[PDB]
């Protein structure tokens, strides 16, 4: 179909957070079987492998910003790789490792289709820019290489020469909001991004969420949708083996819906699973239940509805 | 769980050029793991925090490198105050293993031990024991196997020995044999042999006394 | 009361399900305290004891379906006696087991109440056939035997000569599906059955969701409702000794607002309790919170609302 | 500000209720560090300290309520001490200790200010009398001595000659009542005390819920808002170590969104925060889940919104 | 965890007077401890519920106080039906500790236990075994120690005691020496003495025997 | 937990008629248990899945019977290729407890064994060490205690014993009757017996040799 049409990118990748161990991000994603889970309904899964992220030596920090130029090198060579099978046609599913690569996730996204629209579900903004971090992590500074607005208020980080700012402040939509720094909250006010923080979340529910999310994106035009997914937004009691967790958060049934109300608008391009950390579960059934959790949201991007889905032949036979 | 490994495990640079070191991991550490100073009864001084970038504080000389298996510690104006147990340690893998232990000596030229022995006192039989102490002498370096004897017939299960740090002016070392037996067991035998066996000692030093003999 | 009027009818019966141990079903539900639990609140408990289920030796399996002659000479020993504490004009609580006992629960019931309708509170749509399933277990299929609009996609199952198909497709609304078979999936599509699944659940809130259940059974014309309640459509974490459990099911909350709406009614007429399995539980803290969410369950079906009860006399005195 | 200008007043007090530990409520609340946690967000924090309850040795008991003389000794130095720090033009920060502190925590608020309204967030209502409980505990019975109406229905209980009730039945909400005595189910619906049971709350979801409340209590006049919060209240998954744990219960995320909507009125002018029990949880991580939940309770009240805050400066500099 | 600490560990008060007893808490449990009457052989009667109050079926005389962290408890009309092991209970922090024990005696002139002795059995010889028991009766108080020589070599190891409640009339206590030897250390010795040591013996009165002497 | 029993411990029947089997259950695990067919040294083969029904390449003749406590397994045929230990697992009730084993033997007329010792070799006094070895050899049944002696005084805690699986042709046994003693031990002491006993042997079979005799 023109959905679920996956292209899988690997990218095992951790030198933006600092628990080391989502470099087993793709390793275990795929050994709990997301491929072969896929491959039941139709879905053209096509696996462009793990990419290979060299260890430069001299990888002198910024100011506050640390490791820049393995986040930078790792983000150009995952956005050349995005570009590349979404040159094919399909859903560029990149599967992390950390939030830090999609720079290049949205970045490689937005060189094929420069209309799109991030719904960002993560219970951080991840809107920090290299002058007002306190951690100085670039899983924490994402969003702020990619807006338009703030062009002129980013300091020339080495290793990120290569990032145009491709999405406005009106084109993305933060779900699961609950730990804000006063920076992010200023600028998230500042730009006037619509956010759907947990207090919305409790109020409107999720149901009046996704949709007045999908109106806002899809409102006016329909355009791709990239769904950049962080397994910390949901609530730690469903995926406690993520770098940052933050209590009371998106349950599972909300999150199921989340990525029901994507397929079923039928625009969905690109899916990122970040954050995934296996050596952090305090028990091994801590990282079951995450990465059972984090692969059933993946195919529920890809059209597995919880009411149940049939090949359209008779089965009464 | 990684297990750390160190492939010096003693070291001994006499004070002038460097004494590079090692730590190898068992998996990818990447570029996230640290060097101590842990002198003798004290706490650990950090040396370098992530591989390199001399952490706050340390004077010239203790650069070291990694990205991401096997690890060095350069120690390049050896600077003799600096004759601790180094310590390498991974953190961005839990749990958050050490290494092994890196005891950086002081290297000179090889001492001979004063192999000297001593009786219980007649104090000590007036209490019901018997502690026999071989008390060996401004030694280098420290491998050296005591053996106790019941008149010729070796001894085990009731000795003791007592490892001194390495001096600060002749870089020797010191250890009791201290031997401990009854006050019956005392009075049926009477020459009380001390087997030492230096490697300056081409032949085992046995130094022995009798019952009542002094 | 014309509601709150209950017969007890046990019916440790495992053999249509695998994991053996359903079979202290109505054992584990009274030791825990049910019929005194319901003495309290004006309830004409009478226990009508548990049902006798001989075994039939030479139990030989269909093409899938499996130990058939068992299923179908419980389910009629079961009808008969809900007919039997139907004719007594109580409602007929019954409490096993496992969801192949339903089929006579829910044809005993019809015996007197012929327009009755199920609400069938379950993770499973339970309506595979004989033909489409996979499992080939009877827990499985108890809703296909049933529905009047598969008469003919049926075979001649041994023991299931009594059956007759007793209700209509629109008579019979679904909450709670998360595990949903693809030949489940396009009965439940062909037919044009009510459900409500955790997508729905989700949108709507379960108020809606009651609401809508109601007014879709109860709208047109007053009559009998038959609530046959699953305890896996409840979440795991609430109900983990269970025969077959999905995760991301109903909350402890959103169960009893169900059984508390449909008391409200008061045209409650046959309860089933489903599914539960105290051998199951990897602690015995596990089969407590099992027992004590099903009894919970029981006793806000029979009018224990969680806003308090008081007897219609004067407490200040 | 006009709100978060906060007298904290501990008051380590157990004799109401029975299971022995809530003297360490002040204690773990401080050493989890609520004082600095508030410190960092515009909050002119003023500890007011622990008080100092003596030990009564001839405590004879009454008919069935037990440690009378104490509770009404403790609730009169509170109600003292409530006023003492609203005479300062503060938010009276109560933290114990037990229910039956909120006699004098809310008679002192009420010296004060006359027309406040009680938003009782509780699992219970404790609206028992000494004439119609069971239990006899005082954590059980203080709504009842603070009714105008329930003045004369209340014996002359020796330690309570002091108290004068102080609120009137339609000035009181309680959110999350789910276990009810029939006494007080017969009273709270004989003075037709607007109630949200979790029913409601199930219902209409927290954000109507929070709507029709402050419409109920603020809708016709602006005024003192004292919201009392019971641990209990909240799902004994997120607070298990509690006095009296009632299961079923508010989630996290929605008492969050209760408090963040009463600081957003900006009317909050007393907070008490009782039954935390540190030496009930089954693992420190338990004691640990409740006290970390009950200060971000407490946070959430004084303007820790899950949205983030930020200081009215530019932090683009 | 709070330690429940009580002051007579013993006591033996002869039936007349008040009888106070001790329990000290680690903490404050203020008001909310209990007491009891474990009979020997029986289950714990409570006495008093929280520190006071006298608990429903107690006879006049059990009055005890608290608030709150040592408490009493007063036995003001003695009444000898009451000497039994007496244990105060924490109740309001978990997990409710008990106390120790306070095992109320009667109080008489001490005494003098009537030591005997018995050799084994020939029928025991013929089994392979030798039991010899030192049988200490009628004596007050409990305090004795026994000690059993091979013809004068202590003996360890192998000596059992079975001491008895204080008996109703004299208010006295019984005792045997279990001693078990072989059949080969039997034979190898005769005198098998039984030295018994209480209050009322000046000096530690040795029961004896040889073998095959009787 | 429920324990599954096999009444036939072991069992020896002649290829030819039926050999039926007992699995009794602790509950009623109503026919939902199987049957297992594990040779020596391989995985354990499916029988019978759930009480009947032949599991999918049986041959012709392992019909079992349940339904519900105590089951049943018939080899009608007996086919002495199945010669092997056989286990019924219950399945439908946690923990999944396995039977005990039924290790179906072959039945002859009974064989007695060939009693035979050996010192140990001079190679290993050169060692330190004394390996008395009584081996037995073609015996049937299995049953055999063996009794070394010091020159008839019973030995303990150094006899290891070696059995074989029943043989393909003979269907017999043998056994190593394998005693280590130490150097000093082997010189104190000549006589070395081997106190075998079986069945066939009226009189306990007693072979031993002097020390250095041969």
């Amino acid at each position: 179909a023109k959905s679920r049409t996956i292209g899988i990118i690997g990218a095992p990748f951790s030198k933006g957070q600092p628990r080391g161990g989502v470099e087993e991000g793709p390793t275990v994603l795929r050994k709990a079987g997301l491929l072969e889970k896929l491959k039941e309904q139709e879905c053209d899964v096509k696996d462009y492998g793990d990419l290979p992220f060299a260890d430069i030596p001299n990888d002198s920090p910024f100011q506050i910003v640390k490791n820049p130029r393995s986040v930078g090198k790792a983000s150009e060579q995952l956005a050349g790789k995005v570009a590349e099978v979404k040159k094919n046609g399909r859903i560029s599913l990149v599967l992390g490792g950390d939030h830090s690569l999609a720079i290049g996730s949205i970045s490689g996204h937005a060189r094929v289709h420069p209309d799109l629209g991030v719904i960002w579900v993560d219970a951080h903004t991840d809107i920090n820019t290299p002058l007002t971090t306190t951690s100085g992590n670039l899983h924490g500074q994402p969003v702020s290489f990619l807006l338009k607005e703030l062009k002129g208020k980013i300091p020339d980080v080495p290793g990120f020469s290569w990032v145009t700012p491709c999405i406005s402040a009106k084109d993305i939509v933060y779900i699961g909001l609950r730990d804000v720094d006063p920076g992010e909250h200023y600028i998230l006010k500042t730009l006037g991004i619509k956010y759907f923080s947990m207090t919305e979340v409790d109020r409107l529910g999720i149901g009046k969420v996704m949709e007045e999310t999908l109106s806002y994106l899809l409102g006016r035009k329909k355009r791709p949708i990239h769904l950049s997914f962080d397994v910390d937004g949901l609530d730690p009691s469903f995926t406690p083996a993520t770098g940052t967790p933050v209590v009371g958060g998106l349950t599972y049934r909300e999150g199921l819906y989340i990525t029901e109300e994507i397929y079923k608008t039928g625009l969905l391009s690109g899916l990122d699973i970040m954050e995934v950390n296996p050596s952090l579960g305090k028990t091994p059934e801590e990282v079951t239940r995450t990465v059972n959790t984090a692969v059933a949201i993946t195919l529920a991007c890809f059209g597995l509805a919880r009411e149940g889905n049939h090949k359209p032949i008779d089965y009464l036979n | 769980e990684i297990v750390m490994t160190q492939s010096p495990a003693t070291l001994s640079l006499s004070p002038g050029e460097r004494a590079t070191l090692s730590c190898r991991a068992s998996q990818s550490v990447s570029s996230y793991l640290a060097w101590y100073q842990q002198k003798p009864g004290q706490a650990p001084r950090l040396l370098i925090y992530d591989a390199s970038n001399r952490a706050t504080g340390i004077p010239a000389r203790f650069s070291g490198s990694g990205s991401g298996t096997d690890f060095t510690l350069t120690i390049s104006s050896l600077e003799p105050e600096d004759f601790a147990v180094y310590y390498c340690q991974q953190h961005s893998l839990l749990p958050r293993t050490f290494g092994g232990g890196t005891k950086v000596e002081i290297k000179r030229a090889d001492a001979a031990p004063t192999v000297s022995i001593f009786p219980p006192s007649s104090e000590q039989l007036t209490s019901g024991g018997a502690s026999v102490v071989c008390f060996l002498n401004n030694f280098y370096p420290k491998d050296i196997n005591v053996k106790w004897k019941i008149d010729g017939s070796e001894r085990q299960n009731g000795v003791l020995n007592s490892w001194t740090d390495q001096d600060s002016k002749d870089s020797t070392y010191s250890m009791s044999s201290t031997l401990t037996l009854t006050k019956d067991e005392y009075e049926r035998h009477n020459s009380y042999t001390c087997e030492a066996t230096h490697k300056t000692s081409t032949s085992p030093i046995v130094k022995s006394f009798n019952r009542n003999e002094c």
